[PDB]
């Protein structure tokens, strides 16, 4: 049973910091590439960040470069997202998404409207 | 919040099922089958090679007479083969060249095929003029057709990429029952020997057991980590085997409601495309992406042999009803019979 | 044996010399002149005082080489100081023979060794193509007929070099089996060079002329590779029968040989111009990829050297033998090595080093 | 006599393989193409320029027959039915260049990355149509939409010297549209051992030259396929 | 005389039949001394 | 003297070639007496150490060509190439057929 | 999404109320089947050249 549970979130002031955690279960965490995706109010799923199996290759969407930091703990089966300098445009539901197949360079359908290997998400609200 | 309350009540129901399954897990299948004799090395030779198709073979299906088999290829051809004499009985040109599944009627009078066109086309083989023509087209599905299987001459079950399976009346061409509940593309289905039930594996790492008459999901089987590509029933109908993209085959029991065995190797890192049992069910044949099919000891979970005669991805494989031979198609445009 | 045949040609030349000396009586001016005379082996015309006459060496003796020349000198003709008799300098005729004969033995054994490895490696390469149906394609179907020409050509050459060449009793007897074996040799040699053209025509149309070539009827490839070499070999055989009916048809002094080697060289020159377009498209494909200066010139050399044995470019780049002794020696060692090992090179490059063959053979073994 | 039934089998098999080689000539002559693209990208406008689960479009350029297939009535989960197109000549990937302000351009960069690095599409070349260049020009000409917001590496990007600007166009539009192309070419050149290539084109939906671009690119793909068989390249 | 590269094997075969005494021993070379013509 | 040596074998060459007068011009017939005269000349000259060819030897060889051979010539020796005007016609003719056969393979090889 | 959440909760109660036998009993039934049908399996047992229709 593949399960992804995200913890963290909450209402933050503009320019504040937040750290999102993703506890993975039901699969080998080290064989899969992990992703971060979000869904702003009244928008579609948007890809945020990814990290490779080991943690060497790290990619960000352009909007979050320099402010967000993705990290994975293969020992504890956790995925992290250190969020800094939060803007009101960051208010969204952040989902922990897993790549569909292991040992693959491709990552398909992660931002789909109905994707199985994705958590339920945490609501992050940046406001005053 | 009524939505989260429904989400937490589903979590407790999942914990209740998970603990009820663990209460029945008194001993492992490896502990029961510990002292049985291993099958030994399974050395099987290629007896026939069918060299008619032009493109990759996506599916094949044996006839109940264990002599004739249909083959679907993505060049737009359905070829009926005489496996004994390697002769081609029929060659049906298809309207859509993207066929992904093909079935052979138990009576032997019809064949079916479907694919990205979202239609299951029935072809009448025993026509009076003598040449095969399309008799019926079933156009209810909203996603690509992954698998189709005949119940009788007038009923057929199809799984589709719209996360839905459907039961069809062929003479009327209307869906009589729809099977919903999967959250991913249903990739395959397998009918029970009694045909009262069938099991389907989708791209949500889950397999579901459906009741044909009532159209409800009886049990849901988890344990895989990636999409389930193939599924096959045990000869007695009390278990089934699934092949997934996590490079692992697993055996699930219906009455135990949990997986019994896992077929994996550290050297194997490619997904399973096909699965089939022998006549007795002792051997589990699985096609892989590494271009060769592996034979597994279904009771000992030990690899017993390798069928390494294909030059491309093994897409389909099937065992005869009499258990005499195994036919494996592949993307190298050839179909080989092993014995 | 060869002595009497040499003396008979020596006395035949004396009759033709005194016939020409009976005619041509003009000695007009030019100062004093060294009078016309008949040297024991050659006939010299009227020459002026001081001019060193020059003529080719007679073929009376096996030591003498027709390529070399004989020099006779006038002041009266030259007198050798030892015995003060009129002399002619026949030293150049047989001075380079004992060392050219020693170099000819290693060229002889370089052929039967080079052509034996060709038949061996090509009968294996041909068996791989007919056994493994997976490798089957229109390119392999042309390779199979090309591999068969190398086998049949190298087979007749060995039968010619082991049975005909070291047998002098057979050549002096001049049987009809010599001439029909020479016919099949000239035919299979032409079929070999004309299938290098068929391979260059197919390779040129696939890459340059018609990229979108589904598949072609090979009936015209067969007629050019097998059928056409019958025309130059039948024309040559008929004229060789009425004009130059040499014993066992072993002579190369006649110009009737260019009836076969004329169209052969013309076919290989067209292969050289097909190579220029293939390497032109190849370096253009790499300039569009923006490869480095080194890698672009590295692969252009690699691709050219693997097409030289297939198209027979060595016959076009080195089509003439140098007249120098040291240069002609190296040319003989280089060109004979390329000719006799060409079937071995083609089998290694296009069968044994081919990745689709290595992947298929390892999978089925 | 059971020999009669086997002679009737050999004559029936003889008639079938006579037809199977007539269909082999037709199959090898046709060149299959997968037209892939997201919504709001101008993909459907190109097929009108030349329900059902797949749409077939037959066209012929210079007596060469092409068969283009457009996926319709399928879910946005492509990882399964995309494997059916591993043997096509090329995948025509249509991208909307104007859609960078959602962030549909990043969504297309990740889809192209998945197609490029898929194990079954590693020998399949991709024809990249950077569509909606006319709409990108109007968006860049105005100071309202800043590509620096969604792509902060655009702040230090410089137009390459080999870039060929269209006659009479703004360099700010040249730098913008070539920056988007390099985002796709960075993925295309990161992996690939000469097995497949990417052919980027600046495209408008109403452009007539679109079938000639696919013809010329498919002629390159087949040419490199012939060179690889001879181990020349 | 055929001096092309395609006539190389025939030039060698002609030389051995003409000069060599069936590829065996070595006869004394022809006398080209002062006494000789 | 050497005159007694040349006068002897000249009579031997005369007696050998006197009866067969019709065969004087056919070289296949009188080749044997002609080679017989040459032998006597170089043998008797080397015996007296005079040397060959000598003026006395070339004097009587011109007597045979002045008396025995009258208005006779050979058309051409065997093993001779044809006139070079037809020699090139036999070489260029197969070469001209090569381009026409090449176009057959490039343009007329299309199936159906 | 609440409608889809309620259908999932309703399905889980239909699957939670299921009689499950022990794995030792379910494994002894699969093991006893391959034993009773071992002789009828031509892929397991040796195949005679006379009875094999693929020779
Ligand atoms: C060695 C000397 C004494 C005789 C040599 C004779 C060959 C040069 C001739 C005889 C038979 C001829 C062949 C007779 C028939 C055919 C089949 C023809 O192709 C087909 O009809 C096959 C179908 C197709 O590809 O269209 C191509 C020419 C070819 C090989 C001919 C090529 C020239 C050949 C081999
Ligand atoms: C032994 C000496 C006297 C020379 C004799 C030459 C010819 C009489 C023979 C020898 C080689 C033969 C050829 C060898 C191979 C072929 C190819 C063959 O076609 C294929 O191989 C088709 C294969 C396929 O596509 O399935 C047709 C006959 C042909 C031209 C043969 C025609 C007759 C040839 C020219
Ligand atoms: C890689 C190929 C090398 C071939 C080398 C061939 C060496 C041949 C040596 C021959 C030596 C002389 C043999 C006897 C000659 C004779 O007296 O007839
Ligand atoms: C299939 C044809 C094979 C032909 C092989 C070569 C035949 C050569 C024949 C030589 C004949 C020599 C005598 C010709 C008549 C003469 O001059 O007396
Ligand atoms: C279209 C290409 C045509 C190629 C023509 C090549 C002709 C080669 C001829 C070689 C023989 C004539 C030259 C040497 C003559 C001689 O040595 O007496
Ligand atoms: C055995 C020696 C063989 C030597 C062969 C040399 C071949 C040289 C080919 C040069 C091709 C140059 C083509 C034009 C320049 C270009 O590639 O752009
Ligand atoms: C394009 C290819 C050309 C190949 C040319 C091969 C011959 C080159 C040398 C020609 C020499 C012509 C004069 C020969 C004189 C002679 O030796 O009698
Ligand atoms: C189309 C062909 C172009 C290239 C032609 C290359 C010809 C090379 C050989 C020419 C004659 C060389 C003679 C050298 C004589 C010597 O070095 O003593
Ligand atoms: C791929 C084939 C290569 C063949 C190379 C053959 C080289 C022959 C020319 C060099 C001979 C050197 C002889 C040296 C003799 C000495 O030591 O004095
Ligand atoms: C595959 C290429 C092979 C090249 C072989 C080149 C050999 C060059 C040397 C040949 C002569 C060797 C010494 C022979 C001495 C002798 O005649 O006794
Ligand atoms: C050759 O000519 C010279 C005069 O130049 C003459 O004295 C001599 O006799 C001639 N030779 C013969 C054999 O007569
Ligand atoms: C013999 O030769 C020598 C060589 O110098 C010469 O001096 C002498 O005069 C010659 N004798 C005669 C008779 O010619
Ligand atoms: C004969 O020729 C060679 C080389 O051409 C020369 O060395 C020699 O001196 C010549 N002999 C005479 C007597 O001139």
């Amino acid at each position: 049973q593949v399960q992804l549970q995200e913890s963290g979130g909450g209402l933050v002031q503009p320019g504040g910091s937040l750290r999102l955690s993703c506890a993975a279960s039901g699969f080998t965490f080290s064989n899969y590439k992990m992703n971060w995706v979000r869904q702003a109010p009244g928008k579609g799923l948007e890809w945020v960040s990814d990290i490779s199996q080991s943690g060497a290759s790290i990619s960000y969407t352009g909007s979050v470069k320099g402010r967000f930091t993705i990290s994975r703990d293969n020992a504890k089966n956790t995925l992290y997202l250190q969020m800094n300098s939060l803007k009101p445009e960051d208010t969204a539901v952040y989902y922990c998404a897993r790549c569909p197949a292991p040992f693959t360079r491709d990552c398909f359908d992660v931002t789909s409207t109905t994707y199985a290997y994705r958590g339920q998400g945490t609501q992050v609200t940046v406001s005053s | 919040s009524e939505l989260d309350q429904l989400r937490q009540e589903a979590e407790q129901l999942k914990n209740q099922i998970r603990d009820a399954r663990k209460a029945c897990a008194d001993a492992t299948l490896s502990q029961i089958t510990n002292n049985i004799d291993p099958v030994g090395r399974i050395q099987m030779r290629t007896r026939r090679t069918l060299r008619g198709h032009l493109a990759k073979i996506y599916a094949m299906h044996w006839g109940t007479d264990s002599r004739l088999l249909v083959s679907a290829s993505q060049d737009g051809k359905l070829i009926i083969w005489d496996s004994y004499t390697t002769n081609k009985v029929h060659a049906i040109p298809l309207r859509s060249s993207w066929v992904m599944t093909c079935a052979y009627a138990p009576s032997g009078n019809y064949v079916a095929c479907g694919g990205l066109d979202n239609i299951c086309s029935i072809y009448n083989l025993k026509t009076r003029e003598g040449n095969v023509r399309v008799s019926r087209e079933l156009a209810g599905h909203t996603g690509y057709l992954s698998c189709c299987r005949f119940l009788d001459d007038n009923q057929i079950v199809t799984s589709s990429g719209d996360t839905t399976c459907a039961l069809w009346d062929i003479e009327t061409g209307q869906q009589t029952t729809t099977f919903t509940g999967h959250t991913g593309d249903v990739m395959s289905l397998s009918l029970a020997p009694d045909t009262r039930l069938f099991v389907s594996g989708a791209c949500d790492a889950s397999a579901k057991l459906w009741d044909v008459r009532e159209g409800m999901c009886r049990q849901t089987f988890t344990g895989h980590e990636s999409d389930i590509n193939a599924i096959c029933f045990f000869p007695n109908g009390n278990a089934f085997a699934t092949g997934s993209d996590d490079a692992t085959c697993r055996l699930f029991d219906l009455r135990a409601d949990q997986e019994l065995m896992t077929y994996s190797h550290d050297n194997i890192i490619c997904g399973i495309t096909s699965v089939s049992f022998s006549k007795s069910g002792r051997l589990l044949l699985a096609g892989y992406d590494d271009f060769n099919c592996n034979v597994w000891d279904a009771l000992k979970a030990d690899r017993a042999g390798v069928l390494a005669g294909h030059d491309n991805r093994v897409s389909c494989l099937g065992v005869t009803d009499d258990g005499m031979a195994v036919a494996t198609g592949s993307w190298d445009s050839f179909l080989k019979i092993w014995n | 044996f060869l002595y009497v045949v040499g003396r008979k040609k020596m006395m035949d030349a004396q009759y033709k010399c005194y016939d020409r000396m009976q005619q041509l009586p003009a000695y007009q001016g030019e100062g004093p002149y060294c009078n016309r005379t008949w040297d024991g082996w050659l006939c010299w015309d009227d020459t002026p005082a001081g001019v060193l006459s020059y003529q080719f060496c007679p073929d009376y003796f096996p030591d003498f080489d027709p390529s070399e020349k004989v020099t006779k000198y006038c002041d009266v003709w030259f007198k050798h100081p030892e015995n003060n008799r009129t002399w002619s300098n026949y030293t150049m005729c047989n001075a380079f023979t004992p060392e050219k004969l020693k170099n000819a033995y290693v060229l002889y054994y370089l052929a039967i060794v080079g052509h034996s490895l060709s038949i061996f490696t090509l009968v294996i390469s041909l068996g791989i193509f007919v056994f493994f149906r997976s490798l089957g394609c229109q390119r392999v179907t042309l390779h199979k007929n090309m591999f068969l020409t190398y086998i049949l050509n190298s087979m007749i050459i060995i039968i010619h070099l082991v049975e005909v060449v070291p047998n002098g009793e057979l050549v002096r007897r001049d049987p009809v089996s010599c001439k029909i074996l020479h016919f099949f040799h000239q035919y299979m040699m032409a079929c070999n060079y004309f299938w290098m053209l068929c391979e260059g025509i197919y390779l040129h149309t696939l890459i340059v002329v018609a990229v979108f070539t589904e598949k072609q009827r090979l009936r015209w490839y067969y007629l050019l590779g097998w059928g056409f070499p019958l025309v130059p070999t039948t024309i040559h055989a008929i004229t060789r029968a009425v004009y130059f009916n040499d014993n066992c048809w072993l002579s190369v002094e006649t110009h009737l040989l260019y009836i076969i080697h004329g169209p052969v060289m013309a076919a290989l020159v067209v292969n050289f111009f097909f190579l220029l377009n293939i390497v032109r498209v190849l370096v253009t494909k790499m300039r569009e990829t923006h490869e480095a200066e080194s890698h672009m010139y590295l692969k252009a050399v690699k691709a050219t050297m693997i097409l030289v044995p297939l198209l027979g470019i060595q016959f076009v780049v080195f089509p003439w033998r140098p007249s120098n002794k040291m240069l002609g020696k190296i040319y003989d060692y280089v060109m004979h090595s390329l000719i006799h090992f060409q079937g071995f090179f083609v089998a290694t490059i296009y069968c044994f080093c081919n990745n689709e063959v290595q992947t298929t053979v390892k999978r089925q073994w | 006599d059971q020999r009669n039934e086997e002679k009737a089998q050999r004559e029936a098999n003889k008639k079938i393989e006579k037809q199977l080689q007539k269909d082999k000539q037709v199959y090898r002559a046709t060149h299959r193409l997968l037209l892939l693209g997201a919504g709001e990208s101008g993909k459907n406008t190109i097929v009108k320029q030349m329900t059902s689960g797949i749409f077939e479009t037959k066209f012929q350029v210079d007596k060469v027959n092409f068969h283009m297939f457009d996926v319709g009535a399928q879910r946005d989960e492509r990882r399964k039915w995309i494997q059916c197109f591993n043997d096509v000549t090329a995948i025509i990937f249509v991208v909307a260049s104007s859609s960078y302000n959602t962030n549909r351009l990043q969504a297309a960069l990740k889809l192209f990355d998945s197609i490029w690095n898929n194990k079954w599409l590693r020998d399949t070349s991709v024809i990249l149509f950077l569509n909606k260049q006319d709409l990108l020009a109007e968006k860049v000409l105005a100071g309202k939409s800043k590509i620096e917001d969604y792509f902060p590496e655009f702040a230090r990007y410089t137009t390459p010297e080999d870039a060929t600007p269209e006659p009479g166009e703004d360099p700010r539009v040249t730098r913008a549209k070539y920056f988007i192309r390099d985002e796709f070419l960075r993925i295309s050149t990161a992996s690939g051992d000469g097995r497949h290539y990417c052919y980027p084109h600046f495209t408008c939906a109403v452009d007539t030259e679109n079938i000639r671009r696919v013809f010329n690119d498919c002629r390159d793909i087949i040419q490199r396929m012939h060179l690889r068989q001879y181990e020349l390249l | 005389k055929c001096n092309t590269a395609t006539c190389a094997t025939q030039r060698l075969a002609n030389f051995l039949v003409r000069s060599s005494n069936n590829l065996g021993p070595v006869l004394p070379p022809t006398n080209v001394g002062s006494n000789t013509y | 003297n050497y005159e007694t040596a040349v006068q002897f074998c000249w009579n031997h060459y005369k007696d050998q070639m006197d009866p067969i007068e019709k065969d004087w011009c056919d070289w296949a017939m009188i080749s044997r007496p002609y080679s017989t005269l040459r032998d006597c000349l170089e043998h008797f000259a080397e015996l007296f150490d005079l040397g060959f060819p000598n003026p006395l030897a070339e004097r009587i060889i011109f007597e045979t060509h002045q008396i025995h051979f009258a208005n006779c010539s050979l058309v051409q020796p065997t093993f001779s190439d044809p006139p070079e005007d037809v020699l090139l016609a036999m070489i260029i003719a197969p070469i001209c057929l090569i381009p026409f056969l090449i176009t057959l393979v490039v343009w007329r090889s299309k199936d159906s | 999404s609440i409608a889809q959440a309620r259908k999932l909760v309703e399905q889980l109660k239909m699957e939670a109320n299921i009689d499950r036998i022990k794995v030792s009993k379910a494994a002894a039934d699969l093991m006893a089947y391959c034993e009773a049908h071992a002789k009828e399996d031509p892929l397991l047992t040796p195949v005679p050249a006379s009875e094999n229709p693929f020779r």
